């Protein structure tokens, strides 16, 4: 029936996808072998969304891993749950991307793309009807950003009537992994704003700051961030995975919180982010959750939403509390915090509570909203791109591939238009 | 998969290759016999050894490297060693006449005689491999064998493989101390070949090695073995994510793509740390921030140049051992705000994160102690341009009335090459100056 | 913008605040409260202070821009302008609610 096909791209995308698969398998009671070992009720009916029915009740995952380097599949296969996936989905090349978008798209995006299109077409034809496609990748390299955009464009061209949601990782000047990273982010943003339904902003520095100042972890590593993004994904997807009283779906969310297709970026965020020694001294209530979802401390942003105005806010709850508290809380927030949201459009907060609590935690709820805070990231990316494109540094590598430089010019024109649009919609005045 | 071929030209290249191979065999538990006689007590070896070694049907390992030299004395010296049962005699090509710090002979009348043999050998080695990314050419600028023969072979390898990475590793004639006199004569001709026909080049000297060993290792009697060990450790640290894995693997292409900002400026500044002895590795707390800060100190550089004179273009950080990401982030936050370190108004940041789970090992009889983690630095700055300026000054001052040039004339070569190399180096220095100048 | 819509008044006051603080006069929360609720006296008092300060400017010497040599002002006033915008928002936490009632 209604199933969701999952996609993989980039080494960071691959690791976060594996973490999410392990998290959902543990939550829904799946042993590392491949059988079922759950003890719940809603873990058998709608379990076919991400799995596939086979003989002996052995559900198989539904995710295609796309990569250019064979070293990632070996790393992810030796894990405790790396023996359950489909090795056929591990379509890897022989040459690495080299953190090049143009080279990865041109050379490693021609003779390898056919296999992944064939397998995704086979998976789509295997089921009866679908809703959308989820792809988790990163903009830091030629692996995630190099082919994720191409695959999204291909699937949109083939099946226009599908959901294109992604969780790409935005860069940061403070924490960088590539010298030509702003080039690749520049090239990827064009495809993101032209051939993508919606996109969520993912940052590592903000997650590190959160886990340092609130979680207070001893040795925070990538595993913690993978767990956090997996939990955020599960909280987002529980609206359809576990139906409750007020259920939601991805397409309704995309329609309701995207005022204009040119602006489809979002701001994700969880809420119960507490230290180890604080877990046994907490008050599980509504106002605390509202405060942790409204303050800028708990958000995973390397920015400040207080610099702009709230455009669209969606609070997805997962638990058994009430209905009146959410509406009264949002009402008094809009009454008090009036200069933080768009005045011209009232009731910018959407109510959604999942009656099914998660496994291992009773009170869980995510925060999905689109506030006016990405503008500084966009302008700093534009400034750094202009600075490096002035004297044309690190450009011979892209020129030798075959692609010209006009692409950079049209791209920077596009970001200039987009940021102009963003700042002239930031100050949405009532009248003259 | 990730397989590369090493090239060793000259005595220095051969000894460096031997040091690298012995380091690899000791770190991977590879016995000198070539098999695994360890049937009673195992001590490792279940890893990915296919990157450098090869597996036979009988459980044997064959090194994949090129050991060529014009003088047979080095070949005989290595042959009479205790590792002679590891490689193959066909990989060690002797020679009747040698260059011995001479370019004209080793490029025209000596190096041109043994061409087809080495080409067939390297073709066979490449055919024996599946995935090829780059090459490890080891030579020297002072040694005539490592200058004339190396240039003529690389000029052909470049036109035979345009899609493969072409690395370079050799020794720079130090301004203060030197071994021979005609070293810049070969250097001025080798630099043009390495610039207009190669993609990247690494430049190191011995004086800085001497200074660092006397300052940290505190040895009054140094030897070539320690220098070779340092170079091998550097090479292993650079190519660490290939034999093994980690949180963020960094292949040859991944760092080589960004390490080259321009086709003319491809001379990074390596920095290995910590370079410490046994007693220097016990009473000393080792974290990431301290060693990263020490990496930018001019005293720890293997090139005698003050970083404060210029500024950096591109930076490439590598790590090896148990390293925690938070320490790397804190170090980045510290260095990005350091006023001493200079950079351009156009590159606020750029660098890499290579996490290697396997820590560096030790050797019985060596000077390196057991360190929990390691760090390697490859930065691009214009302050190193003084070395080429000094070399050009030396070439100009000894070319005025043609000291020791009549032999090169008699051997057969154009005198105009000297002026061509001079003007090419002048243009390169001009380009470096222009790039260093900001708005 | 003079329009009765309080967004126009926000536009006016966003520029009025730093001008009130180029004298060092206290742009006060209760002053704005009496501005919007039209309690007589507070805004009138601040306006009269500004009036006699204009008289001070015309009394002997320098214009207000040249007065800055007396006591260095803009050492924390750069943060004060942003805090003034944020406190205009804070005044909105109580005062603009009635205006927003018709717009919501």
């Amino acid at each position: 029936m209604r199933e969701i096909v999952h996609l993989q791209a980039g080494q960071c995308g691959n690791q976060i996808g594996a973490k999410f698969w392990e998290v959902i398998s543990d939550e829904h009671g799946i042993d590392p072998t491949g059988t079922y070992h759950g003890d719940s009720d809603l873990q058998l009916e709608r379990i076919n969304v991400y799995y596939n029915e086979a003989t002996g009740g052995k559900y198989v995952p539904r995710a295609v891993l796309v990569d250019l380097e064979p070293g990632t599949m070996d790393s992810v296969r030796s894990g405790p749950f790396g023996q359950i996936f489909r090795p056929d989905n591990f379509v890897f090349g022989q040459s690495g991307a080299g953190n090049n978008w143009a080279k990865g798209h041109y050379t490693e995006g021609a003779e390898l793309v056919d296999s992944v299109l064939d397998v995704v077409r086979k998976e789509a034809e295997s089921c009866d009807c679908l809703q959308g496609f989820q792809l988790t990748h990163s903009l830091g390299g030629g692996t995630g950003s190099g082919m994720g955009t191409l695959l999204i464009s291909k699937i949109r061209e083939e099946y226009p009537d599908r959901i294109m949601n992604t969780f790409s990782v935005v860069p940061s000047p403070k924490v960088s992994d590539t010298v030509v990273e702003p080039y690749n982010a520049t090239l990827s943003v064009h495809q993101l704003v032209e051939n993508t339904d919606e996109t969520y902003c993912i940052d590592n520095e903000a997650l590190y700051d959160i886990c340092f100042r609130t979680l207070k972890l001893t040795t925070p590593t990538y595993g913690d961030l993978n767990h956090l993004v997996s939990a955020t994904m599960s909280g987002v997807t529980t609206c359809l995975r576990f139906p409750g009283q007020l259920n939601a779906d991805l397409r309704k969310l995309a329609v309701n919180m995207v005022p204009f297709p040119r602006l489809h970026f979002f701001m994700p965020g969880f809420a119960p982010l507490t230290s180890r020694g604080s877990q046994q001294y907490r008050a599980l209530t509504v106002p605390e959750l509202t405060q942790q979802m409204f303050d800028a401390k708990n958000m995973m942003a390397a920015c400040d939403p207080r610099h702009g105005r709230y455009l669209t806010v969606a609070a997805v709850f997962r638990g058994r509390m009430s209905m009146k508290e959410v509406d009264e809380q949002m009402l008094n927030v809009q009454n008090k915090n009036s200069s933080y949201f768009v005045e011209w459009i009232p009731n910018n907060v959407k109510t959604a509570v999942c009656d099914i609590p998660p496994r291992g935690l009773k009170m869980s709820a995510t925060f999905i909203g689109n506030s006016t805070a990405i503008q500084e990231l966009f302008k700093r990316i534009s400034e750094q791109f202009t600075a490096m494109f002035r004297r044309k540094a690190f450009l011979h590598w892209y020129t030798g591939e075959g692609m010209d430089e006009m692409e950079f010019t049209e791209a920077e024109s596009n970001m200039n238009d987009l940021v102009s649009e963003y700042q002239q919609y930031q100050d949405a005045t009532a009248e003259e | 998969m990730r397989e590369c071929i090493s090239i060793h030209v000259g005595q220095a290249g051969v000894q460096i290759g031997n040091a690298c191979w012995e380091l690899y065999c000791l770190e991977h538990g590879i016995q000198p016999d070539g098999q695994m006689p360890s049937d009673k007590t195992i001590g490792g070896g279940d890893d990915s050894f296919n990157t450098f070694f090869s597996e036979t049907g009988a459980g044997k390992h064959v090194p994949r490297a090129v050991f060529v030299d014009l003088e047979p004395t080095v070949v005989d010296e290595v042959r009479t060693g205790t590792y002679r049962q590891l490689f193959h005699p066909e990989q060690l090509i002797t020679g009747k006449e040698d260059a011995a710090n001479n370019y004209a002979r080793g490029h025209y009348t000596i190096g041109k005689e043994i061409v087809d043999l080495v080409l067939d050998r390297i073709r066979k080695l490449a055919d024996l491999c599946t995935g090829l990314q780059g090459f490890l050419i080891f030579h020297s600028f002072g040694g005539g064998t490592g200058s004339g023969f190396a240039s003529l072979l690389m000029e052909r390898l470049s036109v035979d493989y345009g899609k493969k990475s072409k690395l370079e590793f050799a020794i720079y004639p130090a301004p203060q101390v030197s071994t021979a006199v005609v070293e810049p004569y070969n250097s001025i001709l080798t630099t043009h070949t390495t610039l207009e026909h190669s993609d990247c080049a690494f430049m190191v000297d011995n004086e800085a090695i001497y200074d660092i060993c006397r300052r940290n290792l505190d040895i009054e009697r140094p030897t070539y073995t320690n220098l070779n060990r340092l170079i091998g450790q550097i090479v292993s640290s650079i190519t660490a994510s290939l034999r093994f894995d980690g949180a963020l693997n960094v292949d040859l292409t991944e760092f080589q793509t960004n390490l080259v900002p321009y086709p003319r400026i491809h001379f990074p500044l390596a920095t290995y740390a910590p370079v410490i002895s046994a007693e220097k590795a016990y009473h000393e707390q080792l974290s990431v921030a301290e060693i990263t800060n020490a990496c930018f100190e001019p005293a720890n550089q293997m090139v005698k140049c003050d970083p404060r004179h210029g500024k950096y273009m591109a930076c490439c950080m590598l790590y090896r051992g148990d390293v925690v990401p938070k320490d790397v982030n804190a170090a980045i936050a510290t260095i990005k705000t350091k006023r001493t370190i200079q950079f351009v108004d156009w590159c606020p940041t750029g660098f890499k994160v290579g996490i290697n789970y396997q820590p560096p090992t030790v050797v019985p009889g060596g000077d390196l102690a057991k360190v929990q983690r390691a760090v390697c630095m490859l930065s691009n700055t214009t302050a190193i341009a003084e070395a080429w300026a000094r070399l050009d000054h030396k070439f100009d001052l000894m070319y005025a009335k043609r000291a020791f040039v009549h032999w090169y004339v008699g051997e057969g070569m154009e005198e105009g090459e000297f002026s061509e190399a001079r003007e090419d180096l002048a243009a390169l220095e001009k380009d470096y100056e222009e790039v260093g100048v900001d708005s | 913008s003079e329009s009765r819509g309080s967004t126009a008044k926000l536009n006016n006051f966003s520029r009025l605040q730093p001008t009130l603080h180029l004298l060092g006069l206290q742009f006060d929360q209760n002053v704005a409260q009496s501005i919007i609720t039209e309690k007589p006296g507070a805004a009138t008092k601040l306006l009269y202070q500004l009036y006699i300060a204009l008289q001070k400017k015309k009394k002997t010497g320098l214009t207000g821009l040249e007065i800055q040599t007396m006591q260095p002002q803009t050492n924390l006033r750069l943060q004060t302008l942003k805090s003034e915008a944020f406190r205009e928002q804070r005044l909105n936490r109580r005062r603009q609610n009635e205006i927003m009632a018709k717009i919501q």
